[PDB]
């Protein structure tokens, strides 16, 4: 909650449209440190739902508790780690 | 306020000034004398309506007899060649060589053609061989395709033989039931390609007779999810296989049966009705339990209505379910014990239900069973039901072989508006002994030949008659095969709200303004019977801004071979025309120099109608090189003109002398007039002369005489006609062009009224302003309006700046009251072939509503008081004599601070008329009298269940 | 990154998918040194 | 029957009939892709 709050909400969008530019979207850089759009005519802004339709994120105590439990159960923790790697840099999320 | 008698003094003084200036400057009486002074360079010939229609009806009948012979020749060879086929299974060494379209090989060898450039074809073609189109979903090089691709190679010999007899022959296409279409001449195919020859309107109309389809949709709970949107897409693709001769309705059942739309019975399934069903079927939701007994009872009862118009042909029920455990034996036994209705069942989606009852309901009801597990199977499985419906047609044999002509549609290969003749091809292998009879119950394909609407337009010439007259042909459904108002654009539906595969089916009543008499004429024309009627009609102008009433004569006759009916609209003052009679050289030559661009100063800037004078001389649509290509041609080609028609060449050359005589003998005397900015004259021959060489450029008019709105407007009216300039900087027309006035000349040669040409001037608006005042008064407003409520002259500066604008957009309170007091009438129409900017939920086709205003009462004096609330406004209106102008006087808008919503006379993107209440009283129509269903020898022993 | 991948495999997340992705017929990154023309050489049957 | 919300695909680990529910429960017990079934169950009741 203290670290990864409200950061999974920036995906590669299209130029002046509300259409996601990826079939399997991933978050962009929250502050220019993570992943940036590479396609020529794509930009990413806020307003995205989330990686798993909003289920998996750290922007609430219930959401954070659920995703922490899921990561503890060895199932799908690398997905959350890679989404963190897309949102922020590579150095902080791997420690967590 | 001035008295009524005082206003008449104001109007009479200004009316005399306007008429005298228009009469003297244009030279109406001088050109009339010029036409009557010779009376020997030309002859007056009658325009017999009865002979003109019958001669043109025989030309169209003979033209369609050309194509019927080609279809019979093509169908005879295709059946004979295929009957002698051995079904080879290996194509390794005996490779099949053919030219596949849309290209930059197990047993296929490609062909590289030359592709010369040919006229009467908007692309490169090749007469050396025939091209083959194979849809993307269909793999070329399979056993089915290669066998179909080997015996069809003998069709090329007939393809070339057909063109040898008739060089003016368009595409000849063989649409195979395999999927590939082989057409001649070879031409490269036109994003991705979704063209399937088995879904084309001409293929579907020949694969089976009309139908009475009734779609049953399962909206029970079990279909929610993927299999619901699969059904919605499946139904939408199924509606694409219907035409205007087929009647359809959609119903849904979930423990209760009901219609998904507003129709409540079978409807004609045209473009408007199919849109309603498509929109309604996309709004369905899945909920409840399944009741097959209550669903089939609803479907069977709707096929026994007989209250309304139907097809009286194939009666089919298409059930869109997934699976079930109910067979409803009693319902089928009760309703169709004699099996008079087919039942086609579709199992849609990935499910684990029981398909047993679904399979049984098809075999026991002379139907077929289809499976649609995903989106990729929707397109192929929604067109295969025409194989079952074609069984009674193939067993009929020779009697079920007639050429059918489709509706007007845009060609896929970018050729324009065309129609196609259709003839099915049967599989007759072993028919000489009648032993197989198993796969011989399906058609091989459909043979088609295209006829362009330009070909039909050549058989109905219009240059021997006035611009207000025209031909038009009708179809038994009421649609127009030929009409001036038909355009090469798809007919739109509703307003396009976004975040040419349909035919251009335009009704006769929607082509022009409707009337009570027109409905009677249309009904008589549909069933087929000669007639003639003369009556008074109100006619819209070329620019959809004016309406004028004029006597018209309708003469219609039916075409013999086909079911079309041809009619000729011909007003009065046009039963006689001018046929030029001059063959001498020096008299003809001196008229040819008048056209020389150089003398555009002495003769005044000259335009030439881009008519088809001779074959080699091609039109250019600019009137700069075409004029140069004309005098050069007339000074280089011998007068014999072996291939060039002299009737048009004599008509235009005769008017060159007639028109220049007015310019030189009369217009040159008055070099400059204070109130005249330009002088013009337009003639039936097709030459327009503007004296101020300069003015020539300001001439924003069509060089073709027969498309000038002011020309036809001046022919109907028997006085001076004022045309308001277009608003919003539509070219230079505000102050550098002026108000256009026109007046048609009237000639009495031997007691026959003739209107060969029109004359007029362009009034200088600045000079007219000074005469009008003899200004910016805050007490009263003085404006002059024309027939149509367009502002032409005011005294408030800001009013004058917006010249040629509708008065309802600048003073809605006064204009609205005028319509109520019955001085301005109006009739509203619908323009189906219009394009508009899409709105919120490029440009897309849509329907627009047009309104036009015209004088209602014949009285010339109008006075009254306007009550806008908590105030009072008094006005007086007088109409000027021998013109279409009305002068009205009213006080300022600031005296009463009221401003209602502005009245709009412009192209409004509407969506009407409502189709929910047009099916209650549909227009009269006549369906085909041939039907092929319920044959005794039909097998119907195979469905999709036994094989599946 | 190799240690992280091995930790992922030890936890057993998609190790068979990684093995499939390490098969011989795989594209080579431009920064590697390889002869022109043979772009798809990296990856080996040793992955299984 | 509540796993028909996606409308773009068909789901294999559902609770449609008894054998399918039994297989889904066994798969969850094995622990493989149990979070996917949890996400489907959550989205079947209104999502996050
Ligand atoms: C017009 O009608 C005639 C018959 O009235 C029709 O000619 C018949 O065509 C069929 C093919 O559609 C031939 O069928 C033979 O028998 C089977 C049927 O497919 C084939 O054997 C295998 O069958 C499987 C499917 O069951 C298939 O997948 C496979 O490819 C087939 N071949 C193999 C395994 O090698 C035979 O190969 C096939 N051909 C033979 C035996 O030569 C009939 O034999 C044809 N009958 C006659 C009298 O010619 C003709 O196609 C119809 N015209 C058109 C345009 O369809
Ligand atoms: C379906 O494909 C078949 C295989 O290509 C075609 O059959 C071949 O047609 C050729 C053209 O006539 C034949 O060549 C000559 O045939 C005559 C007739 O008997 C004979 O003189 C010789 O057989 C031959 N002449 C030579 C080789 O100088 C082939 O014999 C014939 N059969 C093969 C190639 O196996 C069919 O024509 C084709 N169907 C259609 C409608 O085009
Ligand atoms: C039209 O169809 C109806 C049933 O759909 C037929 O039944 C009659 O309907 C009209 C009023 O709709 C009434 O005469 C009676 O209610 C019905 N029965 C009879 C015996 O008339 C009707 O016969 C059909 N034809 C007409 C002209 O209505
Ligand atoms: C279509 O065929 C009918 C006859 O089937 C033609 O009717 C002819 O009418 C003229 C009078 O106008 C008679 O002199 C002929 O004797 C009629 N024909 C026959 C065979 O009796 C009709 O003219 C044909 N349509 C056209 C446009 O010619
Ligand atoms: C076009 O002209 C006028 C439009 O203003 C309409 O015709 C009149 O309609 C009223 C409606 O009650 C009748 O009372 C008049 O008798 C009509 N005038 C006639 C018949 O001359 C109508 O919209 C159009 N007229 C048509 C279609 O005939
Ligand atoms: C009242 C009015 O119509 N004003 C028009 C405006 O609509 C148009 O955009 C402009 C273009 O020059 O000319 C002026
Ligand atoms: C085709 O039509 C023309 C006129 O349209 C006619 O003269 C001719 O006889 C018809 N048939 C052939 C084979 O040209
Ligand atoms: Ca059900
Ligand atoms: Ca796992």
């Amino acid at each position: 909650l203290e670290l990864f709050i409200g950061k999974m909400h920036k995906t590669c969008f299209f130029a002046d449209s509300d259409i996601v530019a990826e079939e399997d979207p991933a978050p962009c850089a929250f502050s220019g440190n993570g992943r940036q759009c590479t396609a020529n005519g794509t930009e990413c802004r806020s307003g995205w739902v989330g990686p798993n339709g909003g289920i998996t994120n750290f922007d609430n105590f219930a959401f954070a508790m659920l995703t922490v439990f899921q990561c503890i159960t060895m199932e799908g923790w690398t997905d959350v780690l890679y989404w963190m790697n897309d949102a922020m840099g590579f150095e902080l999320p791997w420690v967590y | 306020f001035p008295s009524a008698v005082t206003i008449k003094s104001w109007v009479d003084k200004m009316q005399e000034d306007l008429v005298t200036l228009a009469k003297t400057a244009s030279g109406v009486n001088q050109l009339v004398d010029i036409y009557e002074k010779y009376q020997d360079l030309y002859t007056v010939e009658p325009n017999n309506a009865r002979q003109l229609v019958e001669i043109a009806a025989r030309d169209i009948e003979k033209l369609l007899s050309n194509r019927s012979k080609a279809l019979v020749r093509l169908a005879l060879e295709a059946e004979k060649v295929q009957a002698a086929h051995q079904w080879r299974e290996d194509f390794a060494s005996n490779e099949v060589v053919y030219y596949n379209a849309k290209d930059d090989e197990p047993g296929s060898q490609r062909i590289k053609p030359v592709f010369i450039e040919d006229a009467n074809f908007g692309r490169q073609i090749s007469y050396q061989h025939a091209a083959v189109h194979i849809p993307t979903d269909i793999y070329e090089g399979s056993t089915i395709v290669l066998n179909e691709l080997n015996w069809t190679s003998a069709l090329d010999e007939v393809f070339k033989k057909n063109r040898e007899e008739d060089p003016s022959l368009l595409w000849q296409v063989f649409g195979s039931a395999t999927g590939l279409a082989r057409y001649y001449p070879a031409s490269p195919w036109v994003k991705i390609d979704l063209y399937d020859v088995r879904r084309r309107p001409w293929y579907i109309q020949g694969a089976a007779s009309p139908k009475d389809m009734l779609i049953l949709v399962d909206v029970s709970g079990s279909v929610s999810g993927l299999t619901l949107k699969l059904i919605r897409t499946s139904v939408s693709e199924m509606l694409e296989t219907l035409s205007d001769d087929d009647f359809v309705n959609v119903a849904s059942f979930n423990s209760n049966a009901q219609d998904v739309s507003c129709f409540q019975h079978l409807v004609q399934a045209n473009v408007r009705n199919k849109k309603v069903l498509k929109d309604a079927v996309n709004n369905i939701t899945a909920k409840g339990i399944t009741d097959y007994k209550k669903g089939f009872s609803f479907a069977f009862e709707q096929l026994l209505n007989y209250n309304v118009s139907r097809a009286n042909c194939n009666k089919i029920i298409m059930l869109f379910t997934d699976g079930g455990e109910e067979r409803a034996q009693e319902i089928f036994n009760k309703y169709n014990k004699d099996k008079k209705v087919r039942v086609f069942t579709f199992s849609v989606g990935q499910h684990n239900y029981d398909r047993g009852p679904i399979q049984w309901m098809a075999c026991e009801n002379k139907g077929y069973y289809y499976e649609i597990p995903s989106i990729g199977a929707i397109r192929i499985n929604t067109q295969e039901y025409l194989d079952v419906l074609g069984r009674p047609m193939v067993l009929a044999g020779d009697k079920a072989k007639q050429v059918q002509w489709t509706n007007v549609y845009l060609d896929a290969l970018e050729l324009g508006l065309v129609i196609t003749g259709t003839l099915p091809v049967f599989n007759i292998t072993g028919q000489f002994e009648n032993k197989t009879n198993l796969k011989n119950q399906l058609i091989l394909g459909v043979m088609g030949v295209d006829v362009s609407l330009e070909d039909i337009k050549r058989l109905t010439p219009r240059f021997t008659l006035c611009p207000n007259g025209y031909y038009f042909a009708i179809d038994p459904n009421g649609y127009v095969l030929l009409h001036p108002n038909l355009q090469p654009k798809p007919i739109g539906v509703g307003i396009p709200t976004i975040n040419s595969q349909e035919p251009v089916t335009l009704d006769f009543l929607d082509a022009e303004l409707e009337n009570d008499i027109k409905v009677e004429i249309r009904n008589k024309m549909i069933d087929g019977e000669s007639g003639e009627k003369t009556f008074r009609t109100l006619v819209k102008s070329q620019d959809e801004r004016y309406i004028d009433k004029g006597n018209r004569t309708y003469t219609w006759t039916p075409v013999n071979g086909t079911d079309y009916s041809l009619a000729l609209v011909l007003p009065t003052y046009s039963f006689y025309y001018i046929k030029a009679k001059l063959e001498e050289t020096i008299t003809q030559a001196r008229y040819s120099e008048t056209l020389k661009p150089d003398n555009f100063e002495e003769s005044g800037y000259t335009f030439i109608a881009p008519r088809d004078y001779c074959n080699d001389l091609k039109i250019s649509d600019n009137n700069t090189e075409f004029l140069l290509n004309f005098n050069e041609f007339i000074d280089r080609k011998t007068p014999n003109n072996p291939s060039c028609n002299a009737d048009l060449i004599n008509r235009v050359l005769l008017d060159a002398g007639f028109t220049n005589e007015l310019v030189q003998n009369y217009w040159s005397k008055q070099k400059n007039i204070k109130g005249v900015k330009a002088r013009f004259v337009v003639t039936d021959g097709g030459i327009t002369r503007v004296y101020p060489k300069e003015a020539g450029e300001n001439w924003q008019e069509n060089p073709e005489t027969y498309e000038d709105s002011f020309y036809k407007r001046s022919l109907d009216n028997d006085n001076y006609v004022f045309t308001a300039p277009y608003f919003n900087k539509s070219g230079p027309g505000a102050y550098e062009s002026g108000i256009m006035v026109s007046k048609a000349v009237e000639i009495y040669i031997q007691g026959k009224l003739l209107k060969p040409a029109v004359v007029g001037i362009k009034i200088d608006v600045n000079s007219w302003i000074e005469n009008f005042t003899k200004r910016n008064s805050d007490v009263m407003d003085c404006v002059i309006l024309d027939d149509g409520g367009f502002l032409l002259m005011a005294n408030h500066d800001d009013y004058t700046n917006q010249i040629g604008r509708f008065f309802g957009e600048i003073d809605p309170s006064l204009m609205r009251h005028l319509v109520n007091i019955s001085v301005y009438a109006f009739n509203k129409s619908y323009d189906y072939q219009s394009v508009c900017e899409p709105g919120a939920a490029s440009k897309q086709s849509c329907i627009t509503e047009q309104t036009q205003y015209f004088f209602d009462n014949d009285s010339k004096s109008f006075s009254g008081v306007l009550d806008c609330g908590n105030c009072s406004r008094i006005f007086h209106g007088e109409k000027l004599m021998n013109t279409n102008l009305i002068f009205i006087m009213v006080e300022s808008k600031g005296t009463c601070p009221c401003d209602t919503r502005l009245l709009i006379q412009a192209e409004q993107t509407s969506d009407g008329p409502n189709p929910c209440d047009m099916v209650k009283q549909p227009r009269y129509r006549k369906g085909p009298d041939v039907c092929f269903d319920n044959n005794v020898l039909e097998d119907y022993t195979d469905c999709g269940g036994v094989s599946g | 990154q190799a240690v992280l991948l091995l930790f992922r495999c030890a936890t057993g997340e998609a190790w068979q998918e990684i093995m499939l992705a390490c098969l011989p017929g795989k594209l080579c990154d431009p920064e590697s040194d390889y002869n022109p023309g043979e772009e798809y050489t990296c990856g080996s049957n040793f992955a299984i | 029957g509540k796993f028909n919300f996606d409308e773009t695909q068909t789901k294999r680990s559902t609770f449609d009939n008894f054998p399918q529910a039994l297989l889904t429960v066994f798969q969850i017990l094995t622990g493989e892709d149990w979070n996917a079934v949890m996400y489907d169950g959550i989205m079947a009741y209104g999502g996050p």
